């Protein structure tokens, strides 16, 4: 779906948009809410009217890359599931990780 | 909220007063019940003085304030101390004042709470204390209309301390006639045409009418709250019985007559059926008004206005009466007699022939049963008359080569057509009895009849001619100079006219169909007047039914002829009772409920009951069924209650003819064809939909009958735009054909749902309500619960005649014409307090008239706002006609 | 997609026939030939006071012996007026005297149609001009009214009327404005025939006249001249 | 008080005994029957049920065979998809038969006891078809030129063909009705129907199109054939500007699903067999989409261009929508048209609209003059940049 | 008051009396509806037995048989029959079948599809009229479309205008094109339809226009509605990429909004609102006045009045007025209503960050920061001139 995105700023974009239009104004529910519609994206391109401005959106997020400390501490919870042999340092394996993803 | 306050001098602390006793007051409560019998009087009144004061002050102020929710309950716990002995114990001069603030206490529950068991009981209690206060009641709403700090409740609430009035508990004449009733009808529509009804208080305002029409003209809209009245006292007759209820219509009666306002006297006078009646209206409206205005000439147009059946002037018995009540009137002997006479409304009628022209297709196609069929379809195209004269008066194409009944059939009708001429009509029918069969002759005595009906006032009459008829041997012609003067006259209690039916109708069974047509004439005859009878009808209709019944619309005719002699009241009738009495058959029982209507003189309680004891739907083989269809219809009574009750009844009447059908597999068939005359008869608020939507189903369904039924009704709108609609309709008619049997049903129902252009429709109501009363449509109705038609059948349904005379715009004071009249367009509808609804103009122009056609043109009103006058008649031309009232003797309204 | 310049199956082009509109669209004005002279006529119509009246003008010199009113849209028609100005001049250094009603119409009338939307030159037009202009005064042949339509379509008239009235004026002028009607009696019959498309009575204010009679050369009317018109209408 | 009170609840409880009788003789299930006409229409279709009739299952005759049991046989395939081979009843008249029409067939013993109505295969088009309403000439605006020119087309020879034929010319069948928007083509179209009386199909462009290809070839045949079985019918063809647009192919989807409800029209008109007894009426914006097939005559005999009126029929546009208003005749009717020239008709029905939300701020009753010249000077400048006039008008 | 009362009483009376009375006295006599009647109905009940056919009446044809195709995925000619009448129903309802022979016994189903669900969204505004800050005026020439003929019809039916039905919400956007069409169903209190734009344009080819006829279908029955169209400009620029409807699938979409509204059919009562955030990018007839009767343009809300809705939303996050109000404001130039509520949304989220339930001025400084990152603040307008 990369082809619907250059297109005219997304059909996924799209279906995205009519919810948030949805959950904007709906019956009696307005009021509350536990039903909430997340969009991930990694362009601002995409973005149409109702995405880009706040107050129109509880939060934008940007994401800090993976550093040194991300890599030990998705590392450290993983090392668990397999047997280990003493004195390895799981600080030293992530530091030379250099790593693109978890 | 604080307690008491009523107490307190300043104003502002009046207002919380009215709240306080909720808790209790502190002084107030205990003032007017403990302390008044307590204490002594001379001592109280220091206490009580102070108390009076702001007591009346508070009255205005309580209006003032907008809260009846809060305000009622709090100063009806109060009312309670005033009554224990504040009412007229406390001495003889403090007690009368003070009860003047204490009717105001009961008044906001009475207003609020605005049905009638609040009404009656509010009443019970405030009569009592009007009588102690003596006059101060005629003040107090003085007072109100003035507001010192009023500015709202008071105009519903104060009208309530006039209904308190009715009651008369120990009220004789210390306020019953005129209490200023007057502002009080003026501004409020509502609750005093009620108060009005019942009180005959009515009677005070007939003296008051000049000084009230000022009001009337364009300060107020008093006329609105006139026309109220009558709406209240037909509906009174479902409230409270009828022989409570026939001495309250007798009296609004007198009242609306007297007062200039004529179309709600006409509803009342039409209901009760009496000879007293109708003289007296043109008498009373020229002695109480000094100035000649419209109500001179209002009683020669209710005259007009009315409309029962046939022939012009409707009920007739009002016109012969006329004849020296004319002369006492008196704005021209001359001129009077000659609009009065019908060659003036004939006269219009000619004139409209020349743009009218024929919109069908003519038909006097020579020999065979196609020739005995055309001529019905002449009559047929019209609905009545119109440019059919050129064809008719060639006599020797159409008439004489007809064979066997359908001459006579032809030569019945032929006087029905040529109605509306006062003669140019007659030397056709002159001709014709000369010539031929003993058949065209028969039937041109009937036709003579109604001719000459064209001029009367004693100006060559009906009567005259029919008599000599009246030995005749043969069974046609006897039947032809019986008929002829029922459907002439249509109201009669001239000596002449009800000797002549005395020996004649020795009739109780005959080959002839249209001999049993006999009975519903001599019935005629009876309508519109008290009894002195015709014994002959009487006699032979009992005899009659257990006779034959076979012939089912032979059958139809003698026991509703037999009620309809008896309507009225008299001695006369008493004495051929007995003779009547002697035999009792299980036959005369159904005749006997319609007695009791009859004999009241007009009910509608009675005829209620009865109704739902009813014959309705009942049979042992033709046995019961005679009156059985007749009475489930119940279009007398949809129409004699309000016409915001009819609309209901209407409803209620066409699911009452579903139920007839579905109890009975023969009364299905009868139940279709009974659909087109109910609502023909009725005057129904499911007017244009209703039989188009029947009539569709009815081609692909069997029985070609249906149809021919519904399409009397069903021709609607004259055309304006409403060629389209006729046209299409008519396309249906036309494209059907099977055979000759089934031909002739069709080729009679394509031309009668064609009109030419700008004539009118059916209607049997006055035009300005939906009450009426027809005997006329009786006739076709029961020829036409049969299958199929016949030569001899199809001679009865010819006749549609009650229809429109060509007048529906200014009948005037110095006008009387065809020619048009300014009118203005209005969608608005914002009335309940009219007799059939009217809008008020904003005088914005359209084309010229109110259509002349039975329906529609009834938002499209007059416009006399720039003439600066208030119109008596509404304005509608369903019948209606647009005049207007002034002081003066002539309207100086504007031409267009 | 299909072009505006394509020819219709009706016999007409499309931008052309959207110009005549465009005349239509604004203010009337009237110009009549008398053989006195020629008036001229437009209505002011101002909508505000806080104007200034003299500096509302629709009545525009081509020459100083021949004025023209202008209608339509006011400032389309002011180019073709810019090169009127210098043609008129130009023809003086020439000629050695002054130009024409019929030699300066015909003229513009080339340039007012053209029309290549694409590839056409940007020294030519790429739509018509929706102006129709009346160039009326008297020159060295006599009183003489001109007609010009956005067509290009010269024509002589006597009486003619454009603007939102045009159809309507027209046939109006040819009855009551006849050879047999003089100067005075023009701007009587013009005065009526303006109100329907002003929105208000005739005032002073509310119309603007010039006249180029014989032997004189045009005249704006002054505030008395146009007063004494009002006063009999 | 006590009175209504105790009626009020009286009534209502009556409605719960009564219950029994609601169902049997109101309706809202259970019989609803009032047994006037449904003692008819039950009774006929007794005998039918009685017999083999009833359940009566669709089904379609595919072929006529001789083959198998009797000289009269059938192959008719039900719409479950089975082939059934059939006999032919006497026992009661079979009066619609044809080769591909919706035959009924019987699950009881499947032979033909009645046929289908005729190319009644799409249910879906004839449901929505208005049949000729009457439409007053009080709002259909204008006197105008305009109007008069269609009437001769549409109207005359089907409210008269006795004329056409006496001299011996072709009647006609076809207008194109072309010119922007609201100039009332649609307007127009409905109020001529009811003036001539005669039967009127309006159908819309898109619904002629449909998902699948070759389904919109099943709605337009269908459409055409049971027009022309009919007596006089008019199909009053709406608004088609990209669905009636000209052929080509994209390899995607293509236009070939609205090529395939224009090819339909002409295949069945043209033919091997004529039009039938049908008369079309065109409505396009654009004539600049259509196929060059289309717009040759056979089915647009005269074109006729209704669009944009001329400086007296604005005139006459005010003057037909007094007519329907309450408002003043002390407003002159002309100054209105004078004001705003170039205004199609459903901007002079804006200025009337206008006028009145001037006057209910203020609160009046009655529309003024003011409101008026106000309304027509806001309509000159403002509303001409969004009208619809210049694009459509280039491409007619 | 006293008339009216007296009427309606009877009128519920006579439905109730005239039917009771024939029948019940008709059981007593000895040949009408009688026995006959009763049995009538239990007749419906053995005929009809168990299971029953369910079917969808598509139409009634007038020779006595209806096209109602049977739950069982083949087509059905059935007759009127087990007493039933032809006229009486009306059209897409669902019906009962007696299976035994194709009969209509009666109607009662529907059976309910989640297309209609969908459309119904009913109201419940967040901020409504009478709590927005400034341009009062502009609010009030909208309800002469939308609000003012649901409220009074009187005053346009006496008039004798065509009803005002339609209207562009224009300008640029940041004024409350939706805040505005929520409002006004609130205070109307009719019924409230909510349709995006691009919910039209479908994955599916040629579905398009039948959800506009649907859409409309829904709203008559329903009215006095309101249809609000979110943003009618999607449709028309964008090619989702999700169909090969392509430019024709939208142009026929469109033309079906005109159809359904005046069009040949007509639909009572249902005026539209369509936010568009330009208006030269829209189809050219659907734009076109007698569509719409009412053109508005909605300018930025101006830099003081900012500061008169801002109390109220700093108030219903609640209130503090420690707060440096006017820092917040100027910075911002005149630019949406949307950033005031996001300056005070974020602000609230930061307070219950720092674990506290009051706002506080660092609080909203911080909130006004992360808002800048969002959007642009009000420095676009600031560098032209």
């Amino acid at each position: 779906g990369s082809s619907r995105l250059e297109g005219g700023s997304g059909g996924d974009s799209e279906v995205q948009r009519t919810m948030l239009e949805l959950l904007n104004q709906l019956d009696g529910f307005e009021a509350t809410k536990n039903i909430k519609v997340i969009m991930a994206t990694n362009r601002i391109d995409i973005l149409d009217s109702a995405l880009l401005r706040p107050g129109r959106i509880d939060r934008k997020i940007e994401f800090p890359p993976p550093n040194e400390e991300a890599r030990l501490d998705i590392l450290k919870i993983h090392s668990r599931k397999m047997n280990l042999t003493r004195g390895i340092n799981l600080r030293k394996i992530a530091e030379l990780m250099p790593g693109a993803s978890g | 909220m604080e307690e008491g306050g009523r107490d307190k001098t300043p104003v502002q602390s009046q207002q919380p007063s009215a709240t306080a006793p909720s808790g209790a007051d502190e002084k107030s409560s205990g003032k007017e019940r403990r302390d008044a019998g307590e204490k002594d009087k001379e001592q109280e009144l220091s206490e009580e003085d102070k108390q009076l004061q702001d007591e009346l002050e508070m009255l205005v102020e309580r209006l003032g304030e907008k809260d009846t929710s809060l305000y009622r309950p709090a100063l009806e716990e109060l009312r309670r101390q005033i009554r224990s002995s504040t009412t007229s114990m406390t001495s003889v001069p403090k007690p009368l004042k003070f009860l003047r603030p204490h009717y105001g206490k009961l008044k906001e529950i009475y207003e609020n709470m605005a049905p009638g068991e609040n009404k009656c009981f509010a009443a019970d209690i405030i009569s009592v204390l009007a009588m102690t206060m003596s006059g101060e009641r005629e003040c107090l709403k003085y007072r109100l209309v003035g507001s010192q700090e009023e500015l709202a409740s008071w105009g519903h609430e104060y009208v309530r301390h006039l209904a308190g009035e009715v009651a008369k508990e120990w009220q004789e004449l210390d306020d019953a006639e005129k209490a200023q009733r007057e502002p009080l009808l003026t501004l409020v529509k509502e609750i005093v045409p009620y108060n009005m009804a019942h009180n005959a208080e009515h009677e005070a305002c007939d003296l008051l009418m000049e000084i009230e029409q000022v009001d009337m003209l364009e300060k107020d809209i008093d006329e609105n709250a006139y026309s109220k009245v009558c709406l209240y006292l037909t509906s009174c007759v479902n409230y409270v019985p009828e022989p409570e209820n026939s001495a309250l219509l007798r009296c609004a009666l007198g009242v609306f007559r007297k007062f200039s306002r004529f179309p709600e006297a006409l509803r009342l006078a039409l209901m009760l059926n009496d000879m007293e009646l109708v003289e007296d209206i043109f008498t009373s409206c020229k002695d109480v008004v000094v100035q000649k205005q419209m109500a001179f000439m209002l009683g020669r147009h209710g005259v007009f206005l009315e409309l029962s059946e046939d022939v012009e002037e409707y009920e007739d018995l009002t016109e012969i009466m006329s004849n020296v009540q004319l002369n006492s009137n008196f704005l021209a002997l001359a001129r009077e007699l000659d609009i009065m006479e019908p060659k003036v409304p004939d006269d219009i009628y000619k004139t409209h022939l020349e743009n009218n022209r024929f919109g069908g297709s003519g038909s006097q196609v020579d020999s065979a049963r196609m020739n005995l069929a055309s001529s019905f379809v002449n009559g047929f195209v019209n609905a009545a008359f119109g440019q059919d004269k050129l064809l008719t008066d060639d006599g020797n194409k159409w008439l004489y080569k007809n064979k066997d009944h359908g001459m006579l059939s032809a030569a019945a009708s032929l006087g029905m057509i040529l109605l509306w001429d006062v003669d140019g009509g007659l030397t056709q029918i002159d001709k014709y009895l000369y010539s031929s069969e003993d058949y065209i002759k028969s039937g041109a005595l009937l036709a003579c009849g109604i001719v000459n009906s064209g001029v009367r006032n004693e100006c060559d009459p009906a009567l005259a001619l029919l008599s000599d008829y009246v030995l005749h041997n043969s069974n046609t012609m006897r039947l032809g100079s019986i008929f002829g003067l029922g459907l002439a006259y249509a109201g009669s209690n001239r000596e002449d006219v009800l000797t002549l039916l005395l020996p004649v109708m020795g009739d109780s069974k005959s080959s002839m169909e249209v001999a049993g047509v006999t009975a519903l004439a001599c019935g005629m005859i009876a309508v519109g007047s008290c009894n002195g009878d015709v014994t002959s009808t009487i006699l032979q209709t009992i005899m009659e039914k257990s006779e034959t019944e076979l012939k089912d619309t032979y059958a139809r005719w003698l026991p509703l002829g037999l009620g309809l002699n008896h309507l009225g009241k008299g001695e006369a009738i008493e004495a051929i009772l007995a003779a009547l009495e002697v035999v009792s058959e299980p036959f005369r029982s159904f005749a006997n409920t319609l007695v009791d209507v009859c004999a009241y003189a007009g009910s509608g309680n009675v005829l209620k009951v009865q109704q739902l004891l009813h014959i309705c739907s009942e049979h042992f083989d033709s046995k019961e069924k005679e009156e059985d269809k007749d009475k489930k219809e119940k279009k007398d009574k949809d129409k004699k209650e309000a016409p915001a009750d009819m609309g209901a009844h209407q409803g209620v009447a066409v699911l009452g003819i579903a139920l007839i059908a579905m109890g009975e597999e023969i009364g299905a068939e009868m139940a279709l064809r009974t659909f087109g005359h109910l609502l023909r008869y009725g005057e129904p608020t499911l007017r244009r939909a209703v039989p188009l939507a029947l009539a569709l189903i009815s081609v692909s369904n069997p029985r070609l009958n249906i149809l021919d039924t519904l399409s009397k009704f069903s021709h609607d709108a004259d055309p304006e735009v409403s060629y389209n609609s006729i046209f299409a309709m008519g396309m249906v008619g036309s494209g059907t054909n099977n055979a000759r049997l089934a031909a002739m049903l069709r080729q009679l129902a394509q031309y009668h749902a064609k009109d030419p252009n700008n004539l009118f429709m059916v209607r049997l109501a006055q035009g300005l309500t939906h009450l009426g009363k027809g005997t006329l449509t009786l006739c076709p109705y029961h020829s036409d619960r049969q299958l199929m038609s016949q030569v001899a059948v199809a001679g009865l349904l010819t006749v549609l005649v009650s229809f429109l005379d060509v007048r529906n715009i200014i009948l005037g004071k110095s006008h009387y014409v065809l020619y048009g009249l300014v009118a203005a367009m209005q969608p608005r509808m914002l009335v309940t307090f009219d007799e059939e609804l009217r809008p008020l103009p904003v005088s914005v122009r359209v084309g010229q008239a109110v259509d002349v056609v039975g329906q529609a043109g009834k938002p499209k009103t007059i416009t006399g706002f720039q003439t600066h006058t208030t119109p008596v008649l509404l304005a509608h031309g369903e019948r209606a006609e647009l005049a207007t009232e002034e002081f003066l003797p002539v309207t100086p309204i504007l031409e267009g | 997609d299909r072009g505006v310049n394509t020819f219709s199956p009706e016999g007409r082009l499309f931008q052309v026939e959207y110009a005549i509109e465009g005349h239509k669209l604004g203010s009337t004005a009237i110009g009549i030939q008398t053989s006195e002279g020629v008036c001229l006529a437009v209505e002011k119509r101002i909508t505000s006071p806080l104007m200034e009246p003299s500096s509302i003008e629709k009545i525009v010199e081509i020459d100083a012996h021949i004025g023209c009113a202008m209608s339509g849209l006011i400032a389309d028609a002011k180019t073709l007026i810019d090169k009127a100005r210098v043609e008129t001049q130009n023809h003086w250094f020439t000629y050695n005297e002054t130009m024409t009603v019929e030699s300066v119409t015909q003229a513009v009338s080339n340039l007012a149609l053209q029309f290549g939307e694409e590839d056409a030159d940007p020294g030519a037009m790429s739509r018509p001009f929706g102006v129709a202009l009346l160039f009326g005064g008297v020159d060295e042949k006599g009183p003489q009214l001109f007609h010009m339509d956005p067509s290009g379509t010269f024509v002589q008239c006597d009486a003619r009327a454009i603007g939102s009235a045009s159809e309507g004026a027209q046939s109006s002028l040819q009855e009551v404005y006849h050879k047999s009607t003089t100067l005075k009696e023009a701007i009587k019959s013009s005065l009526i025939i303006l109100k329907q498309v002003m929105e208000e009575k005739l005032n002073a204010t509310n119309i603007e006249l010039a006249t180029v009679q014989p032997g004189q050369n045009f005249h704006m009317f002054t505030k008395e001249e146009l007063e004494e018109v009002i006063k009999d209408i | 008080q006590s009175t209504y009170s105790r009626q009020i609840k009286q009534v209502e409880d009556d409605i719960q005994q009564l219950l029994k009788k609601i169902n049997e003789l109101t309706g809202i299930k259970e019989s609803d029957t009032g047994l006037a006409p449904p003692a008819l229409w039950d009774l006929a279709a007794d005998k039918q049920t009685l017999q083999s009739e009833q359940p009566l299952q669709v089904a379609r005759c595919t072929k006529i065979i001789n083959a198998d049991s009797e000289d009269p046989k059938y192959i008719i395939n039900v719409k479950q998809f089975a082939k059934f081979v059939v006999d032919l009843s006497d026992q009661v008249a079979p009066t619609d038969i044809e080769e591909g029409m919706r035959v009924g067939v019987d699950r009881n013993k499947y032979q033909i006891h009645i046929p289908l109505p005729p190319k009644i295969d799409p249910t879906v088009t004839m449901m929505q078809v208005e049949e000729k309403p009457d439409v007053t000439y009080s709002d259909v605006g204008g006197c105008k030129e305009q109007i008069e020119k269609l009437r001769e087309v549409v109207e005359t020879p089907l409210l008269h063909p006795e004329r056409f034929v006496n001299l011996g010319i072709e009647p006609p069948k076809g207008v194109l009705l072309f010119g922007p928007p609201g100039t009332g083509k649609t307007l127009c179209a409905r109020a001529v129907a009811n003036r001539t009386d005669a039967c009127f199909i309006p159908v819309i462009g898109s619904e002629l199109v449909q998902k699948y290809v070759g389904e919109g070839a099943r709605m337009v045949r269908e459409l055409f054939e049971m027009a022309r079985t009919k007596k006089a019918c008019l199909i009053f063809f709406d608004e088609i500007d990209a669905i009636g647009g000209a052929r080509f192919d994209d390899g995607a989807g293509g236009d070939n699903e609205v090529q395939r409800t224009m090819l339909e029209l002409i295949n069945q008109l043209d033919g091997f067999d004529p039009r039938g007894n049908i008369k079309v009426l065109m409505a396009t914006n654009r004539p600049d989409t259509l196929d060059p097939a289309l717009m040759r005559p056979g089915r647009l005999d005269r074109k006729i261009e209704f669009s944009l009126p001329d400086l007296e029929g604005r005139t006459h546009i005010f003057k037909i929508h007094a007519r329907s208003m309450s408002v003043e005749r002390d407003i002159r009717f002309e100054l209105l048209a004078r004001l705003c020239p170039n205004s199609t008709g459903a901007e002079i029905r804006s200025v009337c609209t206008e006028a009145g939300m001037f006057a209910i701020r203020a609160r009046r009753k009655i529309a003024t003059e003011k409101d008026f010249l106000e309304a027509v000077n806001k309509v000159i400048k403002s509303y001409a940049k969004f009208s619809a006039t210049p694009r459509y008008m280039t491409y007619n | 008051t006293q008339c009216r009362l007296k009427l309606l009483k009877l009128e519920r009376i006579k439905d109730y009396l005239l039917m009771e009375e024939e029948f019940i006295r008709n059981q007593e006599q000895m040949k009408p509806l009688e026995e006959k009647q009763e049995e009538e109905r239990s007749k419906v009940d053995d005929l009809r037995g168990t299971p029953m056919s369910v079917g969808t009446l598509e139409e009634i044809i007038d020779d006595n048989h209806a096209i109602v195709s049977t739950s069982v995925g083949s087509e059905h000619y059935v007759s009127i029959l087990s007493f039933v009448d032809k006229d009486l129903l009306e059209p897409g309802c669902s019906v009962l079948l007696n299976h035994k022979v194709h009969a209509v016994i009666g109607v009662l189903m529907d059976d309910t599809d989640p297309l209609v669900t969908v459309m119904k969204v009913e109201k419940a505004p967040q901020e409504t009229y009478a709590d927005i800050g400034g341009l009062d005026n502009q609010i009030q020439e909208i309800k002469e479309s939308v609000e003012l003929p649901l409220t009074h019809p009187e005053y346009y039916e006496e008039m004798g205008i065509k009803p005002p039905k339609g209207v562009i919400l224009y300008g640029p956007p940041g004024t409350g094109k939706t805040l505005l069409a929520k409002a006004v169903a609130n205070q109307t209190s009719a019924t409230f339809l909510r349709v995006v734009g691009s919910e039209l344009i479908q994955k599916y080819l040629g579905d398009g226009p039948k959800l506009v006829r649907e859409l409309f279908r829904v709203a008559e029955e329903h009215a006095p509605s309101i249809v609000f169209i979110d943003e009618i400009d999607a449709i028309g620029t964008k090619r989702y990429d999700s169909n090969s409807g392509g430019e024709r699938e939208i142009q026929r979409t469109m033309l079906e909004l005109l159809n359904q509204l005046d069009g040949f059919d007509s639909r009572g009562d249902v005026k539209v609102i369509m936010a568009t955030n330009r208006i030269e990018t829209l189809d050219p007839a659907l734009i076109r006045p007698g569509r719409i009767d009412r053109k508005i343009e909605f300018p930025l809300p101006d830099e003081k009045t900012k500061k008169r809705i801002f109390q109220i939303h700093t108030s219903r996050m609640t209130l503090a007025d420690d707060v440096t109000l006017d820092d917040l404001i100027m910075a911002k130039d005149d630019l949406s209503g949307a950033d005031i509520k996001a300056i005070c949304t974020e602000a609230g989220l930061m307070a219950l960050r720092e674990r506290r339930m009051k706002v506080t001025n660092e609080d909203f400084k911080k909130s006004k920061e992360n808002v800048l990152y969002k959007k642009q603040e009000g420095t676009p307008e600031g560098l032209y001139l």
